[PDB]
């Protein structure tokens, strides 16, 4: 009673025969926004069930030399869904996540993935690479939506900072041996009680490959990784007509 | 007459469920007694790390120990312990010959990234609340004290930045403007948390405008301005060449700290401000190396 | 952003064409912080 | 309430008393836009005629609803709907009502 | 206190001077569905206030020849707002309406339009003139969305029906002379709780010139009509992609 | 603990806010006695149509009226009382020589919108539920009455359609079939609420599939699947040909009527079953016509 | 019962059937002097009836292309009526001031006027229009007495300050489609208990076109503005022999 | 025309959600905005000049 698990939101459900319990980020599970927390004076939407739920944003093909992933969040799911509307049509976004990464493979397979929540993941570049040039990473590596990003330089997580001391974070690993998916429930965390889905980012989700993949010849060499994804406790405010960007 | 999904629906719940309690820590955690344990079914040593959990394995559990009545404080590692430390976090020139600033006055943006040892510290959590105490230290490049009148003046966001040693905007009617000989002590003034937003933010993983995001423009990328708290503007008060060359060190203290999320402390050498940017061909790791994993 | 909802309508032996004043304040919950100077206006020549 | 000069276009000092009020006529089409302006009043524009303009100039933060009165000066006889809208931050000036 | 009015749902708020009291269709006001009226299992999205709002949705210019008008509802609003998000996504759609039809001229401009709701509103051809052709209108005019369509045989209501009988239905008219807009909100009314926002249509809204519109030359001849709408208490079911129809 | 706007939120209430009530109208409402009134600020005649409520006006405001109790019954006004009379819905026929029906046998979809007086009647409201009592006349074209057994058999949507006299669907195991002699009183039966629909719907405003919707396809408009209640088939009872010519006339009487939404009555001649159709060219006046307004 | 009025003082009975209420400045009624505010210990005069009633003091003719007027105060009453002399024959003058300014038309005209009270409305010079000449107003422009005096300046009220705020002050508009006339009640405004009626003026009323005076040609093209005043709660002390300034 | 300003309430133009403002006003008091002290005069003692 406790490598099991099925978790359920809206109208989808996900099972798990090989899970390792789930994390609650920072210890607490997603809220409204208190009536004396907010600012916002216009009554808000809460669709519930036709934005809380999850979507199976994307898969990626671990392999031996996988660098590692990253996701930025808020964004994400735009574009896609109900939620990706009301993101798009109200300018204030409030919510928390249901974040399940899941892997699997054969008891002959072996890896472990690092599946880490790092709020306001902001992303460095290598400046040019002597370091004298002030260069800035792009709109579509800071807000790459689904598909992700690839890390380029993983062990300072492409901004600087040590991925050895990442666990600080809410995380959960992905060992072959030992599970095969990884649930992180995170809580909305920021500054300010909305802020916009579109130009920022709460957290990054990262996926990286401490202990590299590996088999023998013969064993299905495709092993990939899905994430799929819940928001919870969705509100929004400041209605006006549909925003891209 | 309601339709009771709506009555049950937890939807508005605005307090969060917890989980965790924050207990009495003055003094660290003393060991008590213990004795041989053999026994099956009871692993404590064991672990799976995979849940994202630090082991909570025992001392006692893992050898037979004495007791110890551990009263070492933990005082000194609280926040405000940690960061009520004065500290570098600006430096400005007002020389008589130069390109830097001439005229007799200057601009400081308001940004403690500046300086490596302040910024680490504090880089060390995502969000921080507080008030400070700014210390202004200011004398001649050789260190020398001089009989020489200043003005610092705050200039919020919004408000006329002076443009030369004459400005008007030094009339200073509702800036809050300090003026002090570098002969008295250094200045020293007490400032709250202004900000809009309730904590400053040292990583603001977003843009701060809503537009195309083209390339011209990713120089905006982690600009929040609920942290751009304005400029710290000072000239040698006159209407004449100052007649000494000056440099004011700005020291800040933080106090009455709040700080949340913990982040991965720095890791390479810092490029720019606000800008986590690193050195992709000087990439060093985190410490030492060795030579085999099998000698030290 | 102003539209017209139908259309500005008259009888025969009236201006075509009126005006509107706009008329601006603050709400109740309105409040301001952190006082500064006011950037709007500087003068010029030192006061005669 | 202080006049809101939301047409802060003349400026030849012989018609800067026009810039208090805005002009609506007999239109043709359909959904003619009229005027259009920012709701930021501490920014510069037509909030700078106004005395919460003025005294926000003395802050640096504010909080708060804003409220625009318009008042119609035309004929008795002249009958009219508008549709006035406040469009929140992100949303870029409405092409069309 | 009655010529005078204030409507506000969500964001909007609507305003008049010159009303002639509401009609509420059927004397029912909008209801959300009793849990012993539905069947569909799912728990439904009732985004409230991003969709149940007013959206002028068009214009029409009266002239002393036009013939007349009508909308069919349920997918007047599709394609617009948040509302039409929520309808395309969602199978089952249930709500009700504040339609707000307004119309202004002069003391000297002269007219009177006659604005019914017309529940199954079905349309016909004329049959080929001759009578003997098994025509049937097309998708185009069935269900024209905002726009809306113009009458060609007013009298039959295009179905052969007499419209000097249209007033058993919840209407209200448009008399210059008396008033300049008209308000009539209306009920769901279906043989079923939820239907597709798409392929039904609940009802039409009929806006009829009666007493022809005239005027000396001089006064300006440009009297528009426009249409402004609020769904009420909006439900929906059955989330799946989004379907145009 | 709750947001507040989620506290009142109405969102959720099932029950209709109602308005208006029925009260008990046995008879017609009788009149009261009426004086003169010679008075200001009071005048029932005056009304306002843009409201789009019918004049309240009383005959006692209008004009001095004596008192008068009227006992006139309003119960041949019920719907039931309307629509509980038997009518001609339906007509088969089953000839001997022909390109109709030979073989002996046929199929008819239930369909009661085929006969104009009916139609019309029903096609005064939106909706209706009812139940219904089904009476089939047979005999032969000359109204003769002749020693020929049939079975009529209803046969819901899905179930196998018979394809021929001897079709094995005629077995009827689990369909209700009836078997008459055309010298037994016709027979008749009882049918109830069949539909998944509250109510049968004359007039469905949208489509039932889903599509293109392309000009083909506009065949479908109007075509409510909650109205196909499937078809009702007949044939002789046997294994050669009738020997006879028949013909069997469907007469429908509702009873336990509940209707909602009254539309206006028909005003062209029906052309097509559902499908509103009128002839273009033949738009003819609700009624007569004179030559004046101010001549009879 | 709003939007007719009757004021009466004196002998006098101002009548109004297109009003829009009555302003009080600064929400105060005028009173007497507080036994304690006051200094001079001579007993005062309180005319009453004889000086506290309306004069109709001036009329402009509002034409299309009017840049507005004004009248400073406690002056425009003297040489006129009882009110005038007790002004000339003592030093001492205190009262408030009920300002009926009118104005009507057709509701075939329209126009807005800007019906204000600035307390000391000290006026300025162009300054020789390059601004370097200390030029200043002259006794016929400062203090004109009835007849008021034109603004050559409006925008900035002739001293420098944005009309624009110039509703800051107890002020009223006369806008012809809406109303007829102005009413603006005002109370003693000085730093002293008294003060000379002849050197100084306690505040200045202003009426002011923001927008224009137009009608189409035939209709009566002399639109007249006039404005009758009554002081109230007069009093006097420090008789001497008549001053005239 | 009045002359008074709109007494219009956020609540009665939209719907509105519940909101506890606890935002100070103490720095809007008199004292709080000119209680700033300011340059207001300027006096020149030279030794060679008019
Ligand atoms: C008198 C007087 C007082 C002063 C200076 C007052 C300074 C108050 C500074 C408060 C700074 O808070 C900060 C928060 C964040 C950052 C930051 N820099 C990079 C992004 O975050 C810098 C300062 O000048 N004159
Ligand atoms: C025994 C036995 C009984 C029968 C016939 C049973 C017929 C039951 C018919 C119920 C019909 O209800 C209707 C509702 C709607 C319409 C309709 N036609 C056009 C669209 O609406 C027709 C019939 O046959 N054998």
């Amino acid at each position: 009673s406790d490598r099991v698990a099925q978790l359920t939101i809206g109208n989808s459900t996900i099972t798990t025969q090989e899970a390792a319990n789930i994390i609650v980020g920072y210890g607490e599970w997603p809220s409204y926004c208190s009536d004396d927390d907010a600012t916002a004076v216009d009554k808000p939407t809460r669709p519930d069930v036709s934005v809380n739920r999850f979507y199976t944003l994307d898969t990626k093909l671990w392999e031996k030399s996988s660098k590692g992933w990253y996701w930025k969040f808020p964004d994400v799911l735009t574009e896609t869904g109900v939620f990706g509307q009301n993101a798009q049509f109200h300018y204030l976004y409030r919510s928390g996540f249901c974040i399940h990464v899941q892997c699997n493979a054969s008891k002959f397979h072996q890896g472990a993935l690092l599946v880490a929540i790092l709020p306001e993941y902001v992303i460095g570049t290598v400046a040019g690479g002597t370091g004298t040039e002030d260069s800035h990473p792009p709109y579509k590596q800071t807000q790459p939506g689904a598909d992700g990003f690839e890390l380029q330089h993983p062990y300072v997580l492409d901004a600087g900072i040590p991925i050895s001391q990442l666990t600080v974070c809410p995380h959960q690993w992905i060992n072959l041996r030992t599970n095969n998916c990884a649930t992180i429930i995170v809580p909305y965390m920021n500054t300010l009680p909305f802020d916009s889905a579109l130009n920022h980012c709460n957290f990054g989700l990262l996926v990286v490959p401490i202990s590299p993949l590996d088999f023998d010849q013969g064993a299905t060499p495709v092993i990939p990784i899905t994430i799929t994804l819940a928001p919870m406790c969705s509100e929004f405010a400041g209605l006006r007509q549909a925003v891209t960007q | 007459d309601r339709v009771a999904d709506v009555i049950e629906s937890s939807i508005g719940d605005s307090v969060s469920r917890a989980l965790t309690q924050a207990l009495p820590a003055p003094t660290g955690q003393n060991t008590q007694v213990s004795s041989h344990r053999l026994d099956t079914g009871e692993v404590p040593a064991l672990q799976a790390a995979e849940i994202g959990a630090s082991s909570n394995t025992s001392d006692e559990s893992m050898i037979e120990t004495r007791c110890v009545l551990n009263s070492h404080s933990t005082a000194e590692t609280t926040l405000d312990s940690f960061f009520s430390r004065a500290g570098l976090v600006g430096e400005i020139d007002l020389p008589l010959e130069g390109t830097t600033n001439p005229n007799g006055y200057a601009n400081w943006d308001i940004d403690i990234t500046g300086y490596a040892q302040m910024r680490r510290k504090v880089e060390l959590f995502t969000y921080m609340r507080f008030d400070a105490e700014f210390t202004f230290v200011a004398c001649t490049p050789t260190g020398q004290v001089v009989p020489q009148l200043l003005q610092y003046m705050f200039v919020p966001p919004g408000a006329p930045k002076p443009e030369s040693r004459e400005s008007l905007a030094w009339q200073t009617a509702t800036n809050p403007s300090v003026f002090v000989k570098l002969t008295d002590p250094p200045a020293q003034v007490s400032v709250p948390f202004m900000s809009p937003a309730s904590a400053y933010q040292w990583f603001y993983d977003g843009y701060p405008t809503f537009g195309e995001h083209k390339q011209e423009k990713d120089l905006e990328y982690g600009a929040c301005p609920n942290n751009m708290m304005g400029t710290f503007s000072v000239r040698n008060v006159g209407s004449s060449k100052s007649k000494y060359p000056l440099v004011v060190r700005i020291y800040m203290r933080m106090k009455h700290v709040r700080a949340w999320i913990p982040r991965p402390m720095r890791n390479q050498n810092y490029l720019f401000k606000a800008n986590p940017n690193y050195a992709g061909n000087s990439i060093k790791p985190t410490g030492t190396s060795r030579t085999a994993i099998t000698t030290l | 952003s102003i539209w017209y909802q139908t259309n500005y309508v008259v009888p025969i032996g009236a201006p075509n064409t009126a005006y509107i004043i706009a008329l601006a304040a603050a709400q109740k919950n309105f409040t301001m912080k952190l006082c500064k100077d006011t950037s709007h206006i500087l003068q010029t020549a030192s006061i005669q | 309430e202080t006049i809101l000069e939301v047409n802060n276009v003349p400026t030849n000092a012989t018609s800067l008393m026009e810039r208090l009020r805005f002009p609506v006529s007999a239109q043709a089409g359909k959904g003619e836009l009229c005027a259009v302006f920012r709701a930021d009043p501490g920014r510069d524009g037509p909030w700078q005629s106004t005395m919460l303009g003025q005294l926000c100039g003395y802050y640096t933060q504010w909080s708060g609803s804003l409220e625009v009165t318009f008042m119609f000066t035309g004929s008795f006889m002249a009958t009219g709907k508008m549709l006035i809208a406040y469009t929140p931050p992100g949303g870029p000036l409405p092409k069309d009502r």
